[PDB]
RNA sequence: UGUAACGGGGCUAAACCAUGCACCGAAGCUGCGGCAGCGACGCUUAUGCGUUGUUGGGUAGGGGAGCGUUCUGUAAGCCUG
RNA sequence: CCCGGCGAGGGGAGUGAAAAAGAACCUGAAACCGUGUACGUACAAGCAGUGGGAGCACGCUUAGGCGUGUGACUGCGUACC
């Protein structure tokens, strides 16, 4: 049972830095590692690895100790754009990256 | 037990029991062609190298099937001299099977 | 009158892209380079046809000279003895005899030694 | 509350790249 | 200080190879309250090797 | 293309191309390079060529029998179903009924029929002499059109 | 389709040759074509058909004339004031393996398969070795 | 800058002029098999086919033939849950 | 009804012909960015191919030899206007 999170306001590198080490683990360890990693993508990925276990215990009737993460992948959200004031005349708009993080936890 | 023989210039060598493809043969899909100017026949150390051919023996072979082949494109080009050319080509080949060897 | 012309181009570029699939980098991703990847492929293959016949004609004589030096004779004596024996057998099958049937090619150079000697 | 998140992308209609006065070759 | 080509995803990944963040290798456990706090650190409860500080 | 002839910017200087107007015929919302005016399309064909075309079209209808000749064909009430059922039991499908002279009831008897045209004697044309599959011709109109074609 | 001798089926040999009294140019091209592997009938260009040679007592190879001293060995290293030079007699008295290895490195082809064909040049300059367990044959040239 | 005034290796001939004997070596020629244009031999045209030579590198630029897409007649028919 | 801050975002349920038709909504390619499988990837020098071409998995298989994604290794080769 899968869970999504779309338009999460961080970039598609500084969210992939946390989720290249909880691909092949167990969901007992894949919550304590996401507490004890000090980024902000640890929170942005721990909230959905929480609300996928709390949606595979409700709408699937699976257990907790049977689970194991098998696949986790990220897609890249769309961005709003605002201008930054450069000097000697020029202006510059900046792209502020947002992310779609997906969790896919299976059983056997 | 294998024979070398001439066919349209492009020679061939084969033993018995396998097919040989060649050009657009003007012999229909069921007849039989004899290769009267055969080159060589070998049979395991009872061989002769004829001058120019082996005299008595001839390889006859029934004609099996026609066929169009492989579209292989042709691109001609001169850089910045404002010229290029496109062409296409398939070959009409015909495979036979060796039926009769004769030393 | 106003040919809204996306449909010819989106197929025409895709034809070159699918011809150019397998090419490294962006030569199989962006049309503006992918065009030149396959015009050059045609310009390479159009020469490589007759280069294939040249390299294979270079290839066939090698094993013939190998078997000739294996049995104990040169090449300019071998082809001269076979022209004395008036054979018309080419380099392809003269090499292919020496691939497997060693005693018949031994008989061939024995025939060249018996045409000369 | 509700959202409306398309505001502005303006180039401000301002000037461009600069110039030079670093005199080059001239003699004789 | 100006580039002359646009490099590729291959070189971008070849630079991005050495970004290998590893997590905590293992945690460690108490002896009077029993949770998995960090090694050489206090608990969220306020325990360290037996003592309850505050 | 409504704007004015002012440049966007000066020509030399900043690293772009030499723009020329806000009505630029290679720009978005620009002009059209060879836009055409409200025009005509009628050509001219001769008197002799037109009558020769009429004599040419009046022949394959004979050689293919899609022209048939009937003396009298009308109705005595302005009702269209009478012509509909008359063509029904006459067993034709697509008819060009050409009368000889003026008729009001039969001309009031085409205004809902699709494969029927109650043509006058003079007003024929060499594309409605092919566009209709079958056609009749009355003897009040045969000489009225052959005095034209001579 | 002509036969292409795949590497997992083709074998290798073991020869030894005592190069005493033999000249460099008329020895090295034969040791080059042996490990190029063309004297065998089943030679293919793009797949290695090589042999194994062992050249014994390579500190005896002589070139006639005045070229035991007049044969130079230029090599440059990469540090700008660092191109060096040693001559033939000094190279012979110092390291008599590189007098033969570079001689066959010239005549053998150049590339990855060139270094692969170089990898079989088990060439010494003594009067013993440690591949007689492989039971070699004394080739004469 | 680095050998660096044979392309390198190496060569007392694997150099130089003579003579003889061969071989490799271009898309050049020959042979096989198809494609198209001009002159031509008989089509009593099939608007050419059994004939038969010969031609076919190519910018600018003169011809010759076609492919492909949106609206119009054919088009109240045909195609489709 | 649950996760979450009462939140934005998501898995259910009811409709709905379909809800990867869910309001940022008909159809949704390409530049670009990710996961999965197999091959390839550390003595290897350059418009990155082309002609040969070994290994490996899948796909038919009369076991032959071919379909396909690769690409040991070599002859050749200096983009477009
Ligand atoms: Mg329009
Ligand atoms: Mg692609
Ligand atoms: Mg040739
Ligand atoms: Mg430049
Ligand atoms: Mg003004
Ligand atoms: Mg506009
Ligand atoms: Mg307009
Ligand atoms: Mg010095
Ligand atoms: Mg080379
Ligand atoms: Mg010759
Ligand atoms: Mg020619
Ligand atoms: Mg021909
Ligand atoms: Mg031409
Ligand atoms: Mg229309
Ligand atoms: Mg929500
Ligand atoms: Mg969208
Ligand atoms: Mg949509
Ligand atoms: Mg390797
Ligand atoms: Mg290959």
């Amino acid at each position: 049972t899968i869970a999504k999170h779309r338009h999460a306001r961080s970039s598609a590198q500084k969210v992939r830095l946390v989720a290249d080490l909880i691909r092949g683990k167990k969901v007992s360890q894949a919550l304590d590692i996401l507490t004890y990693t000090n980024k902000k993508a640890a929170v942005l990925v721990k909230k959905v690895l929480e609300s996928a276990i709390a949606n595979a215990e409700h709408n699937d009737g699976a257990d907790i100790d049977d689970l194991k993460v098998t696949k986790i992948f990220v897609d890249e959200g769309p961005s709003m754009k605002r201008i930054m004031p450069r000097a000697k005349g020029r202006a510059d708009r900046i792209l502020k990256r947002t992310s779609h993080i997906t969790v896919v936890v299976s059983d056997r | 037990m294998y024979a070398v023989f001439q066919s349209g210039g492009k020679q061939h060598r084969v033993s018995e029991g396998q097919t040989v493809r060649l050009e657009k043969l003007d012999i229909a899909t069921g007849e039989t062609v004899e290769f009267a100017e055969v080159l060589m026949i070998a049979n395991g150390e009872e061989v002769k190298i004829g001058v120019p051919f082996v005299d008595g023996g001839v390889i006859k072979a029934e004609v099996v099937a026609h066929g169009r082949g492989e579209k292989v494109k042709i691109v001609k080009f001169r850089r910045r001299k404002h010229y290029r050319k496109q062409q296409g080509h398939r070959q009409w080949f015909t495979d036979v099977k060796i039926t009769g060897i004769s030393a | 009158a106003r040919v809204k012309r996306g449909v010819i181009a989106r197929a025409r570029h895709k034809k070159i892209l699918k011809q150019a699939k397998g090419y490294y980098g962006a030569r199989s991703r962006v049309y503006r380079v992918a065009f030149q990847a396959v015009i050059k492929a045609g310009q390479y293959a159009y020469r490589d046809r007759r280069q294939r016949k040249r390299q294979f004609r270079q290839l066939w004589i090698a094993r013939i000279n190998a078997a000739a030096r294996q049995n104990g004779i040169s090449y300019s004596k071998f082809i001269n003895g076979l022209k004395k024996a008036s054979v018309e057998i080419d380099r392809k099958i003269l090499a292919d005899i020496a691939v497997f049937d060693k005693v018949a090619f031994t008989a061939l150079v024995e025939k060249a030694k018996a045409a000369l000697a | 509350a509700a959202a409306a998140a398309a505001a502005a992308a303006a180039a401000a209609a301002a000037a461009a790249a600069a110039a030079a006065a670093a005199a080059a070759a001239a003699a004789a | 200080a100006v580039q002359q080509n646009k490099p590729t995803r291959s070189k971008r990944g070849m630079r991005r190879s050495h970004d290998a963040l590893t997590a905590v290798t293992s945690l460690s456990v108490d002896k009077t309250s029993g949770e998995k706090h960090l090694r050489h650190h206090i608990t969220a409860d306020g325990y360290y090797r037996g003592r309850k500080v505050i | 293309v409504t704007g004015s002839g002012k440049k966007p910017w000066r020509q030399k200087g900043t690293g772009r191309a030499r723009s020329g107007s806000i009505k630029s015929p290679i720009w978005r919302s620009g002009g059209v390079t060879f836009a055409a005016r409200p025009q005509d399309h009628s050509q001219k064909v001769n008197k002799k060529m037109y009558r020769g075309a009429l004599k040419s079209i009046l022949s394959e209808l004979v050689r293919q029998d899609r022209l048939i000749v009937v003396e009298k064909f009308s109705v005595e009430a302005p009702k269209t179903k009478l012509l509909a059922q008359k063509l029904k039991d006459m067993a034709l499908e697509d008819v060009l009924i050409i009368t000889g002279e003026l008729d009001e009831n039969l001309f009031l008897a085409a205004r809902n029929l699709h494969k029927v045209d109650v043509r006058d004697a003079t007003g024929i044309d060499p594309v409605s002499l092919i566009a209709f599959d079958k056609v009749v011709m009355t003897a009040d109109a045969v000489k009225q059109v052959e005095e034209m074609l001579a | 389709k002509t036969f292409t001798a795949k590497p997992e089926t083709v074998k290798r040999d073991w020869y030894v040759v005592d190069a005493t009294g033999k000249t460099l140019g008329r020895l090295a091209t034969e040791l080059a074509r042996r490990l190029r592997g063309k004297h065998k009938a089943e030679y293919t260009p793009h797949v290695d058909t090589g042999d194994y040679i062992i050249v014994l007592n390579a500190d005896k190879v002589a070139v006639t004339g005045n070229k035991r001293t007049d044969k130079v060995y230029y090599h440059h290293t990469g540090h700008i004031g660092g191109i060096k030079q040693a001559t033939f007699e000094e190279m012979i008295a110092r390291r008599p393996e590189r007098v033969i290895e570079i001689a066959v490195k010239g005549m053998l082809p150049k590339g990855p398969l060139g270094r692969a064909m170089f990898r079989k040049l088990k060439v010494y300059a003594g009067n013993e070795h440690n591949h007689a367990a492989q039971q070699p044959q004394v080739l004469d040239i």
